[PDB]
């Protein structure tokens, strides 16, 4: 299950205002203890 | 050719096991390396055409089993002693 | 571009086409043409391995 | 067994010898063809 | 590659303890003292140095002595060397300072 | 006792109570020593496989012949360089220590004595000179041996080279099945399949054997019961040798032979796929246009690699899983 | 023609249609290891010679080096070269295993400190394939 | 380029290291030969060097004084000191030459190889960049000065501004060479000779009339308030780098040496006039506090303006003065020896074999930073492959990395670098190749632009009086501040005028900024021009 | 090639040997009736710069504080002759013999 | 004298400076050189440095004695290869030692003793030895001098001083070349023992008597008693094998127990005997030995190959020799005599091409009248890389036309086999 | 707060502390107890004080005060 | 952890720690060279000798 969810997760990222795309997904990835974008939503 | 790590990835996910193991042991490089079941150290003196087996590290006389590694295990296992880092090959479970 | 005097925002001289492949580019669309390639051959270049390194 | 390049005449030099032209000073000593037959297809 | 008596059967765990100098000089059969790897006129190999037929066949057509076997089926040997004088390891270096920190410099304790 | 502020500057640690000195080797040596079981065991080390005096080396083992091959373009390793200049550093001190002992000399002696385990352990050291070699280069130390890419944990064990597998270009068949793909008539014949002689098969077998190994439908290898490889081509009498039950034959590969095809930049799991072997008169892969897909293929000068299976189980495990 | 892929003729390509001239030169010396000691170029006789590579050294001639419009495949040996050692030892450099043509030229020279050279230019005719990349 | 380096650039070096405690007169190239063992010498052809791997070069004859073979120098193919340059197509074909060869590159063991050509950051001008916030320093100006003529060596002055936005403390402090801790710009002007503060602010400030300029210095001259003695500032700039010495005893000359050596070198080398040091700091100063503001803006590296393109010229300059500084001090020592000729000319030839063999563009093989890849075998796949690979340029930043600002090309690419050729891969956006109508300076000698200057009526940097001129433009030539104009739209039209008839070479590049009313004149060699 | 004397340890050119000799045993190897180059070995380990003999206690270590400031062997091989040895009753060999 | 020697405070003050090493020489003279200016430029100020010095075995660091560190700092600025700010005091107790000669590794040398000359390796013996020290007579093997020899070839250099004394290139005694060289250019009863040092080295055994200092042990090898020095023997805690050896002309034996010096090798007629290692003529080899012998059922049995007895206990083994009219064979299964056993073949039952480098035309093919390389043949076909084409084909030989190596006639497959192989005329 | 000293001739035995509150740079050996005073700026470092003993130290031993 | 980016730091850290090493891992199976429990490996094969009987 690993492999295969490892590999589902980076194969769009090899296809592929606010951060988005690989770096968005480096930094999810990582601590990320700093933001680039930082963003909030509130209703 | 080389087996990547990509390769060897996907092929863990197909679950080819048996693949795997022919293709890291048999297909690549080959050794058989004896291991005491005390001290787990692959400097065992085996004089297979003597069938004469004894490890000079522990007192021991017949306590030697046989396994079937890449020479890469080995060269990696040496280069760890030399580190002083002994990795202990043992057949069962503590 | 120098072909342009300063504070020219117009679309022509801000990377904008009006003409498409078949009647062809002038120079100044051409050029602006090929440093958008050379970004998007940039960005692949980069990303590939980037992702490469996410997927190990 | 050997030509000049630039005189192209014959050597037919023999082992520990002189590898430079006796007619000029240059030395490329080039080999004639092989006498075997050869043989090819337009194939 | 050859017949072995030895029982087969894969490895199931792998401890990686460190490696006492006293198994060291135990399981080291051949001493190296001689810096040149090979003896005069570079025909054998220096006794008791580096590249020693103890250890291993240096050049294929000899047997290691230790095992009677050639480049094929022939693991090594170590060997011990004295080192009057001891060394700080660089890999445990931090581990070697964390330990002096954490224990007293006159009682060890 | 006061417990001084051990700093960390250079191969020997330096420590300040202030005056700032040397902390001697030795007493550290007997400070570990003198270290009880229930102390260092708290601390984390294993007493029946680990002690903190352990750590401590006072014996450097010495790889055999194997770890440290020789070039003979003998043309020694430098790792053997680096062992020869240790042995003679400590011969060195050794003597200096029994010709009188002057303390000054002798520090500089330990401490190139240490620089030189430490650049053998490890070369690249932080903060540190690098020792050189004789030659032109970098001495190569057994941690930079092990590294990353280049190291044999990712070079020779999550990575190895590959006896029987091929590498070459693909082109588009549409007159392929979607399992099946075409293999050059020169790759099939290098690689082969050590097949068992069996009842079941032994005509066939014998009549490959015969056809020998330059005709494509043949063998190379007759592996006997005792193990041994005799090769078909450098001996003549390849035709008057009798197959028996048990023994194996290096078989060229045929039709409906599964074999897996890989593209090397493996991203997603469906990169490496079995496919049935049909064996064609050119020298270029050919794989069904639908498999391009999943693969990236483009075929656009595109290399890919096939990799036959050499045992029974691996056959099933590649058509089945 | 799939995936940018493209469809030549056969007939043009049998008739003279992008077809191709390799050259591959191959360079020999009887570099000196050690003064009074030099390399020879010729043909090996398998006497007092331990190191005998697979190519065949039939083509050779007596001189050593085989002269234009020899066949040449696999291992063949290009030029013949033997280090005496102290009776000699086959430096012969064979012809790449991957490889195979026609031998085209043999030039004999000195180097700049008067050492034999040879360089030997093999040339091969290529006609496109289904492999081949336009 | 190689024509005017074997021409100018090696007499040039042989002139500035000719002096010793002997004295070389003259250095002279003949025609490429070959110098056979047991044989005797003969012209040597491109044809013959590549057939024998030979190597293509030419002797080098030096007189010596109380001839000697230094070495060989390579000679690049279509030069002026090659055969095939004086042959016409029949001559080229008896040579086994082909006439549509270009030549262009260097014979070594048969291998021909090609000097890329190696992008920089031009000297001799200011660039101010930012800083990121967490970095307490805000704008860095740094220039990259450098002698122009010979002893070449790199000086890199750096003033930085401590302090963020809103920090409170508006404080600038130069990084004087050898001198690690940073000094307020105060004590340097103390130091070069402008003890009052009003004449400080003046030179920094041109326009009173800004306050903005004058309230972001005050902090400054606040905290330069200590120092009012040029003594005082001179060991304070000493106390830092202390090597053993007594400040007011043999230091304060050898820090008065250094001001007028590393500080900016390349405006001038002598003690007569150090004011010009100080303006140029003064200007540094205004730009920065310009760029602070933010009403310049800032500074772009990709710019080919503030680039230079170094060809084979400088590169085999660079190591013949190497080489000639060894083989200096090889024969200086055999003289010391020698207590009561023998020059090894391999120590050139060899070592300029070995740069032109591996590539590695060092003085000494044993250096691991050498830059390799310099010099690559020229590929003769096809014609038009060749033509590409002679005119390739390539840039130094690594191939690694994933920093796409540099790897894009700039909008000052039009004209100088083809927009679509470029490899695909990691070396994409650094290896660049010119346009075809493209070519790189040679250099030439500035002296006699600065005497037309001086002489069509600049006045002096010494007599420059901003407070009682408010308009005038400042005259630069290669990065130096010569002095200011009155009249700019004159003088330019005026040496337009002469560049055109070709009194004036050129390749001299003059550029006038009417925004900020400065005049800049380039003639160092490596930089980028097109016909229009 | 260079020569240290086996009698003070100076270290000099063989040719200064042979022409002017040893400058602080030359009256000495007179009177013994023997030649510089047999009073002299080619085997010497160590250098020493000496620069005030009498100010200097390594040359009263090494026994040269009377002799001139110059390059001296702290260890020479050999033996003088015995004419010279019967001349010197307190002569020590400086190649370590009689450092027990 | 020594004893007032002794370094003090006041008296002795040397600073270690760290300096590049092996330039210790030249730096040294360069430092006295500038000190030596210096004392004539200034004149009456003059830097207080005593003296310069430096240890070989000491490299990277140079000694300089000054009464105070500044001095020491500035005479040294400025002067390449040496680290000032890297430098120690040397304690006082420390400088004895430090001026102290080493001890030379050479051992003091004596007339009749063995050395090795740094001839390289060649082992020397020590003749005389000069009065001065200096330079040693050294005996060695120039292979022993002929006289006869010499004689023939290079009589004009030869002389003839003694009957046995022979010069020759400028003096060779007894066939050895004497030279001259410089002296720098040269226990319980019952318990288990093992040799570790004399002629039985290697040997195991029980000891059973000690006296003396000599301990007397069975030894299992040879069951039988030998005495040795006690210090020779280490308490233990409780020709290779299978080689053929031929005994003479006619006797071939199997070793069953590879020892150093003493050989257990059963013969073609079974007998098993212990023999010393100057018995072995020579070793036979296996591999390169071209001997094959009929089984009882006549299937050709070679080296290695596995057989059965057909009588007795019908033993399986792979035969490592095969003799005129015995076979010897070693059998896993079987501890006795290391598993090797002399069997009768009839008592046993198992479980040049003229073509190649010649060219040819094919005759009847798709490829018939195409110039071709023979390269090698299986058997019945012969591989040919055709000239126009860079392939290999398969083809029978003989339909296959053989031509001279320049042109020549074509011949079938008729005249080689039946002529002799020649090449035709062209 | 090591630096070296003449009086003694030993390395780093000098301390320099500044007073920036009283503006007062008091330089002191650990070996032979000298102690000097200087007048010190916010901007003074150690080495400013110990050129300024060094200074008044040459000034006393050529008695031109 | 070996095979990730950190390669000798985690070795030393185990030997200091003498870390026991189940081998339960796909990267320990693989550097033995034998059947990793994945998959087909996850589980063993025996032979029923009861079974064996009947179906002959
Ligand atoms: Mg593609
Ligand atoms: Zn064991
Ligand atoms: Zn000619
Ligand atoms: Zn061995
Ligand atoms: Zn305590
Ligand atoms: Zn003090």
């Amino acid at each position: 299950v690993g492999v295969l969810a490892a590999q589902s997760i980076g194969e769009p990222a090899t296809q592929m205002k606010v951060t988005s795309g690989v770096p968005r997904l480096k930094e999810i990835l990582n601590v990320a203890k700093n933001m680039k974008t930082p963003s909030l939503t509130v209703y | 050719l080389r087996f990547g790590e990509m390769e060897r990835d996907c092929m863990i996910a197909h679950g080819a096991a048996s693949f795997l193991k022919e293709r890291l042991m048999e297909a690549s490089d080959a050794f058989r390396v004896h291991i005491c079941g005390i001290c787990g150290l692959m400097t065992v003196i085996a004089k297979l055409n003597h069938n004469q087996f004894e490890c000079k590290g522990c007192d021991n006389k017949i306590d030697i089993y046989q396994i079937h590694i890449p020479y890469a295990a080995k060269l990696l296992f040496q280069e760890l002693m030399a580190m002083n880092i002994t990795p202990r090959l043992y057949t069962d479970r503590s | 571009l120098p072909h342009f005097s300063k504070d020219d925002y117009s679309p022509e001289s801000k990377g904008f086409v009006e003409n498409s492949y078949l009647r062809g580019l002038t120079p100044q669309e051409f050029f602006f043409h090929a440093m958008g390639g050379r970004e998007g051959l940039i960005d692949t270049a980069v990303k590939t391995a980037e992702t490469g390194y996410i997927q190990r | 067994k050997y030509i000049c390049a630039e005189c192209s005449s014959k050597l037919s030099l023999s082992r520990t010898d002189a590898v430079r032209c006796k007619d000029c000073g240059h030395r490329i000593l080039l080999k004639a063809r092989t006498k075997r037959l050869v043989q090819f297809e337009a194939r | 590659q050859q017949y072995s008596s030895a029982p087969l059967r894969t490895v199931k765990e792998v401890q990686f303890g460190l490696f006492s100098p006293e198994e060291v000089r135990a399981i080291s059969v051949a001493k190296i003292r001689f810096p040149e790897t090979m003896d005069e006129t570079q025909t054998r190999a220096k006794i008791g140095g580096l590249n020693d037929p103890r250890l291993g066949s240096i050049d294929r057509n000899l047997k290691c002595q230790t095992c009677q076997e050639g480049m094929n089926e022939c693991p090594g040997h170590f060997g011990h060397i004295d080192l009057a004088k001891p060394v700080f390891h660089v890999g445990f270096i931090a581990k070697i300072k964390k330990v002096c920190e954490c224990v007293c410099m006159h009682c060890g304790k | 006792n006061t417990q001084p502020t051990i700093r960390k500057d250079g191969l020997k640690l330096v420590g300040s109570w202030p005056e700032l000195r040397v902390l001697s080797t030795e007493e550290i040596l007997n400070i570990f020593k003198h270290i009880s079981v229930k102390d260092f065991t708290s601390l984390g080390f294993n007493e029946v496989f680990s002690r903190p005096e352990w750590m401590i080396l006072t014996c450097l083992p010495v790889p055999p012949p194997p770890v440290r091959p020789s070039i003979s373009f003998r043309g020694e390793d430098d790792l053997t360089f680096k062992l020869a200049d240790i042995l003679k550093a400590n011969i060195s001190l050794e003597t200096l220590e029994h010709n009188g002992a002057p303390h000054h000399a002798i520090e500089e002696a330990e401490s190139l004595l240490q620089f030189h385990v430490a650049t053998y352990m490890d070369n690249d050291i932080a903060g540190q000179p690098q020792a050189l070699q004789k030659s032109g280069r970098p001495v190569k130390s057994i941690r930079a041996r092990l590294k990353g890419k280049e190291g044999r944990i990712r070079g020779n064990l999550m990575g190895k080279r590959v006896d029987f597998s091929a590498r070459t270009v693909i082109s588009g068949d549409p007159n392929l099945e979607l399992d099946q793909v075409g293999v050059p008539k020169s790759i099939a014949k290098t690689l082969t399949y050590p097949e068992v002689v069996t009842p079941y098969n032994i005509d066939r077998l014998t009549q490959l054997v015969r056809n020998g190994p330059n005709e494509h439908p043949g063998a190379k290898y007759v592996i006997r019961d005792s193990g041994d490889r005799i090769d078909l081509r450098y001996s003549k009498r390849a035709g008057d040798i009798q197959l028996q039950y048990g023994w194996k034959v290096e078989r060229h590969i045929m039709d409906n032979d599964p074999v897996l095809f890989n593209r090397q930049p493996s991203l997603h799991k469906m990169s490496m796929m079995a496919h049935r072997v049909k064996v064609i008169p050119y020298s270029t892969f050919r794989l069904n246009l639908s498999v391009t897909s999943p693969y990236n293929a483009d075929f656009d000068g595109d290399e890919m690699n096939l990799h036959v299976p050499q045992s029974e189980e691996t056959r099933a495990e590649l058509s089945q899983l | 023609n799939q995936e940018d892929s493209m469809i030549m003729n056969q007939s043009s390509i049998d008739r003279g249609l992008f077809r191709s001239l390799f050259f591959r030169s191959y360079m020999d010396q009887e570099k000196k290891y050690g003064m009074s000691i030099t390399e020879t170029f010729e043909k090996p006789q398998r006497t007092n010679t331990l190191r005998m590579k697979h190519g065949t050294y039939d083509k050779l001639d007596d001189d050593g080096l085989i002269a234009p419009g020899v066949r040449v495949s696999g291992e063949d040996v290009i030029i013949g070269k033997t280090t005496p050692i102290s009776s000699k030892r086959d430096a012969s450099t064979p012809l790449r295993s991957t490889e195979n043509g026609i031998v085209d030229q043999v030039l004999v020279t000195t180097n700049q400190d008067g050492l034999k050279f040879v360089k030997v230019r093999v040339r091969t005719t290529k006609i496109p394939q289904i492999g081949d990349k336009f | 380029s190689f024509n005017q380096f074997v021409d100018y650039t090696l007499q040039d070096i042989i002139c500035e290291d000719s002096t010793l405690i002997i004295s070389f007169g003259k250095i002279y190239v003949t025609k490429p030969m070959v110098n056979e063992s047991d044989g005797v010498t003969h012209a040597l052809y491109p044809q013959e060097a590549r057939l024998r791997n030979l190597t293509y070069s030419s002797g080098l004859f030096v007189d010596v004084k109380k001839k000697v073979f230094i070495g060989r120098l390579p000679i690049m193919l279509r030069s002026k000191n090659c055969y095939l340059s004086e042959a016409t197509e029949s001559d080229l074909y008896k040579l086994k030459e082909c006439p549509f060869d270009m030549g262009g590159y260097f014979i070594i063991n048969g291998s021909e190889k090609v000097l890329i050509a190696q992008e920089r950051s031009a000297g001799n001008i200011v660039q101010v960049f930012k800083k990121a916030a967490p970095s307490p320093i805000s704008h860095v100006a740094e220039i990259r000065s450098a002698l122009e003529k010979g002893s070449r060596f790199i000086s890199t002055l750096q003033v930085k501004l401590y302090g963020r936005e809103g920090s409170s403390a508006r404080t600038i402090k130069a990084t004087l060479p050898y001198i690690k801790q940073d000094i307020p710009i105060v004590i340097i002007f103390r130091a070069l000779g402008i003890i009052p503060d009003g004449e400080i602010l003046e030179h920094i400030c041109y326009d009173v009339n800004d306050w903005q300029m004058l309230e972001m210095l005050k902090p400054c001259v606040e905290d330069g308030f200590v120092i009012q003695d040029r003594e005082t500032a001179l060991d304070f700039i000493g106390r830092r780098g202390t090597a053993l010495g007594i400040k007011k005893e043999k230091r304060i000359q050898y820090a008065k040496d250094i001001l007028q050596k590393e500080f900016l070198p390349h405006i001038t080398q002598l003690e007569g006039f150090e004011s010009r040091k100080a303006f140029f700091l003064g200007y540094m100063i205004n730009r920065l506090l310009l760029c602070a503001l933010d009403r310049k803006d800032q500074d772009d590296r990709d710019h080919f303006g503030k680039k230079r393109l170094d060809l084979a010229g400088p590169l085999l300059a660079q190591l013949f003065k190497t080489l000639f500084k060894k083989l200096t001090k090889d024969i200086f020592r055999y003289m010391q020896r020698t207590v009561e000729l023998a020059i090894n000319a391999k120590t050139i030839t060899s070592g300029l074999k070995y740069a032109l063999a591996t590539g590695n563009w060092g003085e000494q093989k044993k250096a691991m930073s050498s830059r390799a890849g310099v010099s690559q075998v020229l590929n003769r796949y096809t014609y038009s492959s060749t033509l590409s690979h002679l005119r390739r340029t390539n840039t130094p930043i690594g191939r690694d990395g994933k920093l796409a600002k540099p790897r894009q090309l700039h909008n000052t690419h039009w004209g100088l670098v083809c927009p679509a050729e470029t490899p695909e891969g990691q070396a994409c956006g650094l290896v660049k190749n010119l346009s075809l109508m493209s070519c790189i300076s040679v250099g030439t000698d500035p002296m006699p632009i600065i005497t037309f200057l001086s002489e069509w009526g600049m006045e002096p940097l010494e007599d420059y009086v901003p407070h009682q001129s408010p308009d005038a433009t400042r005259v630069f030539v290669n990065g130096v501040w010569h002095g200011v104009h009155r009249n700019p739209a004159r003088l330019m039209e005026t040496l337009r005028t002469l560049r055109r008839k070709g009194d004036i070479n050129p390749e001299v590049s003059m550029i006038r900024d009417i925004r900020e009313k400065e005049l800049k004149i380039f003639t160092d060699a490596g930089r980028v021009y097109r016909p229009l | 090639s260079e020569r240290a004397c086996m009698l003070c340890g100076i270290v000099q050119t063989t040719n200064e040997f042979n022409r002017d000799g040893c400058p602080n045993c030359q009256g000495i190897f007179e009177e013994a009736g023997v030649s510089t180059m047999e009073c002299t070995s080619p085997s010497f380990e160590g250098l020493v710069g000496m620069c005030k003999p009498t100010k200097s206690w390594v040359a009263k270590w090494l026994s040269v504080d009377h002799s001139i400031a110059g390059m001296y062997a702290i260890k020479v091989d050999g033996r003088l002759p015995a004419e010279v040895v019967e001349l010197l009753p307190h002569y020590k060999p400086r190649d370590g013999s009689q450092v027990e | 004298p020594q004893r007032f020697l002794l370094p003090s405070v006041d008296t002795a003050t040397i600073w270690g400076v760290r300096c590049r090493p092996g330039k210790e020489k030249e730096l040294i003279r360069k430092l006295l050189k500038k000190k030596f200016n210096l004392d004539r430029a200034m004149g009456k100020k003059k830097l207080k440095i005593l003296s310069i010095f430096q240890r070989d075995n000491y490299t990277g660091r140079i000694y300089i004695e000054a009464p105070k560190q500044s001095v020491i700092e500035k005479f040294c600025n400025g002067v390449p290869d040496i680290y000032i700010s890297q430098k120690l005091l040397i304690p006082v107790q420390e400088l004895p030692l430090l001026l102290k000669p080493n001890k030379s590794d050479d051992v003091a040398l004596e007339e009749g003793s063995y050395v090795r000359i740094k001839y390289k390796g060649d082992l020397a013996m020590v003749d005389q030895i000069s009065e001065n020290n200096l330079e040693v007579m050294l005996k060695i093997v120039p292979q022993l001098f002929n006289p006869t020899m010499a004689l023939r070839l290079d009589q004009a250099n030869l002389y003839k001083r003694d009957d046995r004394h022979f010069t020759y290139k400028n003096d060779y005694i007894d066939g050895y070349l004497y030279k001259s060289f410089r002296i720098q250019h040269v226990f319980e009863p019952g318990d288990h023992v093992t040799v570790i040092n004399g002629e039985h080295q290697g040997d195991a055994g029980l000891v059973l008597m000690v006296e003396q200092g000599q301990v007397t042990f069975m030894s299992t090898q040879t069951s039988r008693e030998v005495t040795i020095t006690a210090n020779n023997l280490s308490k233990s805690i409780d020709y290779a094998l299978h080689d053929i050896v031929e005994l003479s002309a006619k006797n071939v034996a199997c070793i069953i127990q590879a020892g150093h010096d003493i050989f257990k090798v059963i013969d073609e007629t079974g007998k098993v005997s212990t023999i010393t290692k100057g018995s072995i003529l020579s070793k036979i080899n296996t591999a390169r030995a071209r001997v094959s012998s009929v089984d009882a059922n006549g299937n050709e049995i070679k080296i290695g190959d596995t057989i059965v007895e057909k009588v007795g206990s019908r033993r399986e083994g792979q035969v490592l020799y095969i003799q005129t009219q015995q076979i010897f064979v070693v059998s896993k299964k079987i501890v006795e005599n290391a598993g090797v056993f002399v069997v009768n073949p009839s008592n046993v039952e198992a479980v040049r091409e003229v073509a190649l480098g010649k060219t040819v035309r094919i005759r009847s093919a798709g490829y018939k009248g195409q110039l071709g390389i023979v390269k090698d043949v299986n058997g019945d076909k012969a591989t040919v890389e055709l000239h126009s084409k860079n392939k290999h084909i398969t083809i029978d030989k003989h339909k296959l036309t053989y031509y001279n190596r320049e042109g020549g006639e074509g011949i079938t497959y008729d005249e080689l086999v039946n002529r002799r192989g020649r090449v035709p005329q062209a | 707060t090591k630096f070296n000293c003449l009086f003694c001739n030993h390395e780093k035995s000098v301390s320099c502390t500044l007073d920036k509150k009283n503006s007062i740079g008091t330089l002191s050996c650990k070996i032979c107890g000298q102690s000097f005073q200087t007048r010190i700026n916010s901007l003074s470092q150690p080495v400013d004080v110990y050129s300024d003993w060094f200074d008044a130290v040459e000034e006393v031993n050529s008695g031109r005060g | 952890r070996c095979s990730f980016e950190e390669t000798v730091e985690i070795l030393f850290e185990a030997g200091a720690s003498a870390e026991l090493d189940d081998c339960r891992g796909v990267s320990e199976n693989v550097i033995l060279g034998q059947m990793a429990p994945i998959g087909t490996g996850a589980f063993d094969v025996m032979i029923d000798e009861e079974s064996l009987v009947k179906y002959m």
